[PDB]
RNA sequence: CGUGAGGGAAAGGUGAAAAGAACCCCGGGAGGGGAGUGAAAUAGAGCCUGAAACCGUGGGCUUACAAGCAGUCACGGCCCC
RNA sequence: GAAUGCCGGCAUGAGUAACGAUAAAGAGGGUGAGAAUCCCUCUCGCCGUAAGCCCAAGGGUUCCUACGCAAUGGUCGUCAG
RNA sequence: CGAUGUCGGCUCGUCGCAUCCUGGGGCUGAAGAAGGUCCCAAGGGUUGGGCUGUUCGCCCAUUAAAGCGGCACGCGAGCUGGGUUCAGAACGUCGUGAGACAGUUCGGUCUCUAUCCGCCACGGGCGCAGGAGGCUUGAGGGGGGCUCUUCCUAGUACGAGAGGACCGGAAGGGACGCACCUCUGGUUUCCCAGCUGUCCCUCCAGGGGCAUAAGCUGGGUAGCCAUGUGCGGAAGGGAUAACCGCUGAAAGCAUCUAAGCGGGAAGCCCGCCCCAAGAUGAGGCCUCCCACGGCAGCCGGUAAGGACCCGGGAAGACCACCCGGUGGAUGGGCCGGGGGUGUAAGCGCCGCGAGGCGUUGAGCCGACCGGUCCCAAUCGUCCGAGGUCU
């Protein structure tokens, strides 16, 4: 459940570390990103020598919560952070790696770059 | 009238009775039938059994693993159709009922405080011994 | 609001109302019959059948979950050895609450007699 | 149109096409017709359902008669549904098969004197920052010398539930006939026990 | 607050208006089967000491 | 807009 | 009242005569009801006269679809002489 | 008939706010016309570098006992500075 | 001027329309898409941030859009008190000076009690010419009214190309609304357990008080809840706006109009939901009692019924509403189940001991779902028609 202020850590190989979300992509005035949603974010912070650089303004897709969501056969699932992966308006991954698992919610959402390359689809 | 009996008389139907049992602190396999598109297949996801919330049909249990580098926690209807099977992998012993404390601790530290559950890992052990 | 809530306040914290009805249950076992508040009286039932029907048991655990509320040894003695015994065959309800037809004069509180049943 | 009175037993949820599905349990038939009205005789056109039977001894003499007229053993609850005329002298869950869309109308629970937060999800006061014994108050209620009063309807803090609640087009998940039985999908006003109305629904 | 205060003087007319509500209901009495000597209704009796049937109370 | 006072702050009696 | 210098009130009347109500009754008392005193007791000491605001009990007329500085003019109903 | 006049009396607001630290009460037995409030007993709670004890200021019989409850006591009162 | 509190913010709205969006149009230097400009339209909607006391404005990220005004520049007996009108102090500047400055700077007492109208809720009374118990009609009111993206049609019409539809159809959302507690997630003042210090019972063991109005800590049922769940905006009928017509004179042509008839908006009327016969215009249906005794009135006891009283209630401030009162499951006990806690005490064994193991998912155990007359709703009382006249 993220939202402005919100930081999220970077689950790719971007050379981002941490963005905080600045604006959730969807619709006039949603109040929270979920698994799938897109949000707007500053790199709040990078290491040296990325395609990212701090203070950057980046688009990414939210793959991790801890709030737990729920799904339609009764279930759960909730992580350990918050994290996203940075994307291009095409909705790609400008990364070439993504690290840890990522919300199934994602493949129903068309991010499959993303599903494939993660090691783990929950 | 008994409103209550009603009620169970719907959830009958749906109730399971295959299913092992499990206490917090065990460490469970569950096998859970997962849709991709457009083939359904078993994924399996085990962990330790951190939560009991008993309802009767409605009870649920959160089963956390380590995955990757993070931690991921699953909710489970106890009687989910979705479930093909539970595999006691291990039993652990708890000495409350629900395990939120160990999310803050390293593995080490969960390892020391979830001894093996010796008495009835042995009940285990006695039973499967069948005619 | 209060749905489906049930134990009344009695406007006393949560300490004070325990002792409240630990002190009545020392003082109804003690005199088999105490005059009180009608509202105090209804509630003071079920603390003491609990008290009674334990001591109806007669075991160790039963006299030392007694002695929590009544701390009394010897009020405890009288309980197991004198009450408990004319309850044998009788299933609860071993107190009851009749209402006294005159108000206290200096607050017009209602009182009502509670005794312990024959 | 078409309709049965029936009490709200309880909520759980099923499985279906693994899918978990949220069910209010209503316990609807069996409905007598006590009486009809005619556009004739009473100017419109519904029929007077009787729901849950009662002791005789509790059944006033003009109670007793209206029954008696019908041929109908007591019942505790009379209750009309408008423009619906069984074929039938009793109404019962049958009426209606899974699939159909409903409108189930309740008491809703009673909230008593409800501030204008609850009642009206108003916003209240600030917590901090100089905030005077005003949180949950509702701020300012009009304007000044024009026009000099308060509105009528103006949102206020009172008594809030209790009252006739209508939520329209439930889909009824599946009924069980042989113990008179309705699930509805999601949520019905009122508490367990409470009487509520199953009508055909309205939306189309 | 800024101390609100009565504008007029209320009127004997609606001071007394407002006290319509303001009598007593008498006490609600029953005859004691024992002694027929009246008394509220549910109460052990003051004067006899009887109670459903029985003597519970020393008068 | 921002406009001069035409009253002072209330002082106590 | 003010540390103080100093400021500074309110408060008169039974009856001609106490003859100031023995005694009895209800009441813990207060208070009252009889008895008694007196020309007179709503002159009974909370006492001459006892206005008004104000409070109350009883009776007559009137009032719960009506718009107001409360009255005034007309007519009708009810009550009284 | 008015001077936010002066003195006094009585109203309205009103059976309304309040009854002065949220340390806390319960029962049984006495007394008495009358008792939540006075006496006794048991249970419970509060203070304990005090909310205990001893001086000095200041106060001036408030001390002890008997007999009392009109007023003083923010209720009651048989109790009391 | 014997006082009409003054900027901005917050809260709560409501109105206007010179319309920001959404809907409907005409013209276009309108190919398509997208704009421009004007007309109709006030139903709903009109985001979150950085800076400043700011209104305003600039900026960031979005959006269908980020409208402009009135309501004492709406709203301090509603809050704030940053701005600004007191007393302190300082800077620049002016003045010999005391002091002063639409120049600046730091600080600086915002009043528990609502009489009347008005508003939100809830009752009492009387009325609706028999007296009653139910079930209803709906005059008239109120609520609601938003919108986007993607896919199909179709890479089709249009276009060199880039780009890319009308109409029709399908799915998925944002914000808001009503209800709800199965799930998710809260709380859960004593439901369970662990823990420290002290005092105590009774020495050990086992317990109790206090450490907050839970000592602390880990959990936690019912209830009440949102972050959780269901559902809503319509569909549809009708009459219209701008606008477009058919037929058609005056005026042999022409003309939407002068006779007449169509089409046409998120708007209007209805439809949906809720209130509602004090609708004194007091409605309707079903059922019950009934022709009482004494002189359109009075008195006396009744009938159908009602009230009082009591046990209670997801009903509630009181009142009301609703259920029940022994011909009874209403509450309280008790029992069974659920649920919570997570293996009581006691004993036995192991260890020098702190402890460990077994007995044992034990012991304890609020509210939830039921059962059971063990306790209590004993016994009763009082109101309550006799039906006006054409
Ligand atoms: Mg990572
Ligand atoms: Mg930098
Ligand atoms: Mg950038
Ligand atoms: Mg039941
Ligand atoms: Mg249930
Ligand atoms: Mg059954
Ligand atoms: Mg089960
Ligand atoms: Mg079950
Ligand atoms: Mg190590
Ligand atoms: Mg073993
Ligand atoms: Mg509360
Ligand atoms: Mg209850
Ligand atoms: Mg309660
Ligand atoms: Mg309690
Ligand atoms: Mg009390
Ligand atoms: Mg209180
Ligand atoms: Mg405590
Ligand atoms: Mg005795
Ligand atoms: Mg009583
Ligand atoms: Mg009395
Ligand atoms: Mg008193
Ligand atoms: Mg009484
Ligand atoms: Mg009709
Ligand atoms: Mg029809
Ligand atoms: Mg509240
Ligand atoms: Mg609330
Ligand atoms: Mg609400
Ligand atoms: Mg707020
Ligand atoms: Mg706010
Ligand atoms: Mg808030
Ligand atoms: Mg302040
Ligand atoms: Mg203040
Ligand atoms: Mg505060
Ligand atoms: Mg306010
Ligand atoms: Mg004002
Ligand atoms: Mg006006
Ligand atoms: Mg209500
Ligand atoms: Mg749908
Ligand atoms: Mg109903
Ligand atoms: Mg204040
Ligand atoms: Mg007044
Ligand atoms: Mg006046
Ligand atoms: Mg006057
Ligand atoms: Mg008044
Ligand atoms: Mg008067
Ligand atoms: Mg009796
Ligand atoms: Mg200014
Ligand atoms: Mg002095
Ligand atoms: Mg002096
Ligand atoms: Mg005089
Ligand atoms: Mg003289
Ligand atoms: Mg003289
Ligand atoms: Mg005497
Ligand atoms: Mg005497
Ligand atoms: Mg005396
Ligand atoms: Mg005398
Ligand atoms: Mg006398
Ligand atoms: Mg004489
Ligand atoms: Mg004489
Ligand atoms: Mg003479
Ligand atoms: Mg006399
Ligand atoms: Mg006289
Ligand atoms: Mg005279
Ligand atoms: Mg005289
Ligand atoms: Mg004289
Ligand atoms: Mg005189
Ligand atoms: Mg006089
Ligand atoms: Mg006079
Ligand atoms: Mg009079
Ligand atoms: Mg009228
Ligand atoms: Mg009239
Ligand atoms: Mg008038
Ligand atoms: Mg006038
Ligand atoms: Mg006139
Ligand atoms: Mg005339
Ligand atoms: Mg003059
Ligand atoms: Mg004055
Ligand atoms: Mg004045
Ligand atoms: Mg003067
Ligand atoms: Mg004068
Ligand atoms: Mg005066
Ligand atoms: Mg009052
Ligand atoms: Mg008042
Ligand atoms: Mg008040
Ligand atoms: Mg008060
Ligand atoms: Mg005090
Ligand atoms: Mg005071
Ligand atoms: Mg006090
Ligand atoms: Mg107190
Ligand atoms: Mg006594
Ligand atoms: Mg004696
Ligand atoms: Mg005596
Ligand atoms: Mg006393
Ligand atoms: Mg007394
Ligand atoms: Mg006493
Ligand atoms: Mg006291
Ligand atoms: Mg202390
Ligand atoms: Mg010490
Ligand atoms: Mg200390
Ligand atoms: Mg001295
Ligand atoms: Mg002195
Ligand atoms: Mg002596
Ligand atoms: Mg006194
Ligand atoms: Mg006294
Ligand atoms: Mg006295
Ligand atoms: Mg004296
Ligand atoms: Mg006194
Ligand atoms: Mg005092
Ligand atoms: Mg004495
Ligand atoms: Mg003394
Ligand atoms: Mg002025
Ligand atoms: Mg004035
Ligand atoms: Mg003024
Ligand atoms: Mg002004
Ligand atoms: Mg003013
Ligand atoms: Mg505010
Ligand atoms: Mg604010
Ligand atoms: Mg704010
Ligand atoms: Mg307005
Ligand atoms: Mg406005
Ligand atoms: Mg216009
Ligand atoms: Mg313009
Ligand atoms: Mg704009
Ligand atoms: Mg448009
Ligand atoms: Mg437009
Ligand atoms: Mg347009
Ligand atoms: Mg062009
Ligand atoms: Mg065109
Ligand atoms: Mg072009
Ligand atoms: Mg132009
Ligand atoms: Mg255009
Ligand atoms: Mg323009
Ligand atoms: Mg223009
Ligand atoms: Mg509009
Ligand atoms: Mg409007
Ligand atoms: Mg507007
Ligand atoms: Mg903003
Ligand atoms: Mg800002
Ligand atoms: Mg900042
Ligand atoms: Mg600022
Ligand atoms: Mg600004
Ligand atoms: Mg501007
Ligand atoms: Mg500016
Ligand atoms: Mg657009
Ligand atoms: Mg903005
Ligand atoms: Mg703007
Ligand atoms: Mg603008
Ligand atoms: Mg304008
Ligand atoms: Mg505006
Ligand atoms: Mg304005
Ligand atoms: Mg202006
Ligand atoms: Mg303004
Ligand atoms: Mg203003
Ligand atoms: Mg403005
Ligand atoms: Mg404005
Ligand atoms: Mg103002
Ligand atoms: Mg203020
Ligand atoms: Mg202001
Ligand atoms: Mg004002
Ligand atoms: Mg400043
Ligand atoms: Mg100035
Ligand atoms: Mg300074
Ligand atoms: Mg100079
Ligand atoms: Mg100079
Ligand atoms: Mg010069
Ligand atoms: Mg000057
Ligand atoms: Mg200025
Ligand atoms: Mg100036
Ligand atoms: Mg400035
Ligand atoms: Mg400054
Ligand atoms: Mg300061
Ligand atoms: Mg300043
Ligand atoms: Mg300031
Ligand atoms: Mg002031
Ligand atoms: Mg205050
Ligand atoms: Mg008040
Ligand atoms: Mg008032
Ligand atoms: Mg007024
Ligand atoms: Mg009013
Ligand atoms: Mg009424
Ligand atoms: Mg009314
Ligand atoms: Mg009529
Ligand atoms: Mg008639
Ligand atoms: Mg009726
Ligand atoms: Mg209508
Ligand atoms: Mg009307
Ligand atoms: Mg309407
Ligand atoms: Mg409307
Ligand atoms: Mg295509
Ligand atoms: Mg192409
Ligand atoms: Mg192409
Ligand atoms: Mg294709
Ligand atoms: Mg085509
Ligand atoms: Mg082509
Ligand atoms: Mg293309
Ligand atoms: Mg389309
Ligand atoms: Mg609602
Ligand atoms: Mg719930
Ligand atoms: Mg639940
Ligand atoms: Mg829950
Ligand atoms: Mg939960
Ligand atoms: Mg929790
Ligand atoms: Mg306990
Ligand atoms: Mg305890
Ligand atoms: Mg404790
Ligand atoms: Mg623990
Ligand atoms: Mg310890
Ligand atoms: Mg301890
Ligand atoms: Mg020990
Ligand atoms: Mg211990
Ligand atoms: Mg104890
Ligand atoms: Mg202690
Ligand atoms: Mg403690
Ligand atoms: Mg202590
Ligand atoms: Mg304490
Ligand atoms: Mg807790
Ligand atoms: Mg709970
Ligand atoms: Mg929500
Ligand atoms: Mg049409
Ligand atoms: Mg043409
Ligand atoms: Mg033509
Ligand atoms: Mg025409
Ligand atoms: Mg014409
Ligand atoms: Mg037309
Ligand atoms: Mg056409
Ligand atoms: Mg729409
Ligand atoms: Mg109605
Ligand atoms: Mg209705
Ligand atoms: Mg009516
Ligand atoms: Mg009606
Ligand atoms: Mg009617
Ligand atoms: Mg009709
Ligand atoms: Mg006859
Ligand atoms: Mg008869
Ligand atoms: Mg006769
Ligand atoms: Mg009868
Ligand atoms: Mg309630
Ligand atoms: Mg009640
Ligand atoms: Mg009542
Ligand atoms: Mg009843
Ligand atoms: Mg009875
Ligand atoms: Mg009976
Ligand atoms: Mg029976
Ligand atoms: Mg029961
Ligand atoms: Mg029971
Ligand atoms: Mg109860
Ligand atoms: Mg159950
Ligand atoms: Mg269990
Ligand atoms: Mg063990
Ligand atoms: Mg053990
Ligand atoms: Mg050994
Ligand atoms: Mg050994
Ligand atoms: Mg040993
Ligand atoms: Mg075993
Ligand atoms: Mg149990
Ligand atoms: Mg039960
Ligand atoms: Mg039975
Ligand atoms: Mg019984
Ligand atoms: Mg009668
Ligand atoms: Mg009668
Ligand atoms: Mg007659
Ligand atoms: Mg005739
Ligand atoms: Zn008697």
């Amino acid at each position: 459940m993220i939202q402005p202020q919100t930081y999220l850590e970077v689950a790719d190989n971007t050379g981002a570390r941490k963005i905080m979300c600045i604006r959730v992509l969807k619709g006039s005035n949603a109040k929270y990103a979920t698994v799938g949603d897109v949000i707007v974010a500053s790199v709040k912070e990078a290491i040296p020598r990325g395609a990212v650089k701090e203070g950057d303004v980046v688009k990414a897709v939210v793959v991790r919560t801890k709030k737990e969501i729920k799904r339609p056969d009764g279930s759960a699932i909730r992580f350990d952070d918050n994290a996203a992966v940075i994307i291009n308006n095409q909705l790609e991954p400008r990364g070439t790696r993504v690290f840890g698992p990522v919300a199934r919610e994602l493949r129903e959402k068309g991010f499959m770059k993303i599903v494939s390359l993660a090691p783990e689809v929950l | 009238m008994n409103r209550g009996a009603l009620i169970k008389l719907v959830e009958s139907r749906y109730v399971r009775t295959d299913l092992p049992e499990f206490r917090p602190g065990d460490t469970v396999r569950v096998s859970y039938k997962v849709k991709e598109g457009n083939r359904t297949r078993i994924q399996d996801f085990e962990g330790i059994v951190i939560r009991i919330r008993r309802n009767g049909f409605n009870t649920t249990f959160t089963v956390r693993k380590v995955s990757y580098g993070v931690g991921v926690e699953r909710i489970f209807p106890l009687h989910s159709p979705l479930i093909q099977k539970i595999d006691i992998v291990q039993r652990g012993r708890a000495r409350r009922a629900k395990l939120y404390f160990i999310r803050n601790l390293s593995d080490r530290e969960i390892r020391r405080k979830l001894r093996a559950d010796r008495k009835r890992i042995d009940q285990d052990r006695a039973a499967e011994r069948a005619a | 609001m209060r749905h489906l809530k049930s134990g009344r306040k009695l406007n006393r914290h949560s300490s004070h109302r325990l002792a409240l009805y630990r002190n009545q249950a020392k003082s109804l076992l003690t005199h088999g019959r105490i005059t009180t508040t009608v509202p105090k009286a209804k509630e003071l039932r079920g603390f003491v059948d609990h008290l009674i029907h334990l001591a109806k048991r007669g075991d160790l655990h039963a006299r030392r979950l007694v002695l929590r509320d009544l701390q009394d040894v010897k009020l405890v003695r009288k309980l197991f050895d004198e009450i408990a015994p004319r309850y044998r065959d009788r299933q609860g309800g071993y107190t009851r609450v009749l209402k006294l037809a005159e108000r206290r004069r200096g607050d017009g509180a209602p009182l009502a007699l509670v005794e312990l049943v024959e | 149109m078409k309709g049965i009175l029936g009490v709200k037993v309880g909520m759980t949820r099923i499985f279906r096409d693994d899918r978990a599905v949220p069910v209010t349990v209503i316990l609807a038939g069996p409905c007598p017709v006590v009486q009809r009205r005619t556009p004739e005789k009473d100017g419109y056109t519904a029929v007077q359902l009787g729901f849950l039977p009662q002791n005789p001894k509790r059944v006033n003499r003009p109670l007793k008669g209206h029954f008696a007229k019908a041929g109908v053993e007591p019942v505790r609850i009379l209750r009309e549904i408008r423009d619906f005329n069984p074929e039938g002298d009793t109404v019962t869950v049958e009426i209606f098969k899974p699939g159909e869309r409903v409108d189930v109308t309740g008491t809703s629970k009673g909230r008593g004197f409800a501030g204008v937060m609850k009642r009206w999800n108003f916003a209240g006061g600030p917590d901090s920052h100089g905030a005077h014994k005003i949180h949950r108050h509702p701020g300012s209620i009009g304007n000044r010398k024009t026009p000099g009063r308060v509105y009528k309807g103006k949102k206020m803090a009172g008594h809030y539930g209790a009252e006739r609640v209508t939520v329209m087009n439930l889909e009824v998940v599946d009924v069980i006939p042989e113990e008179n039985l309705l699930l509805v999908k999601g949520a019905v006003p009122g508490p367990n026990g409470g009487l509520v109305i199953v009508r055909e629904t309205k939306k189309a | 607050a800024k101390h609100p205060v009565p504008k007029k003087k209320t009127s004997k007319a609606r001071r007394d208006a407002r006290r319509s509500h303001h009598a007593l209901t008498p006490p609600t009495l029953v005859p004691c089967p024992e002694c027929k000597a009246m008394k509220p209704p549910h109460t052990v009796c003051p004067e006899c000491g009887y109670y459903a049937g029985r003597k519970v109370l020393e008068v | 807009v921002d406009k001069p006072p035409y009253l002072p702050r209330p002082r106590p009696p």
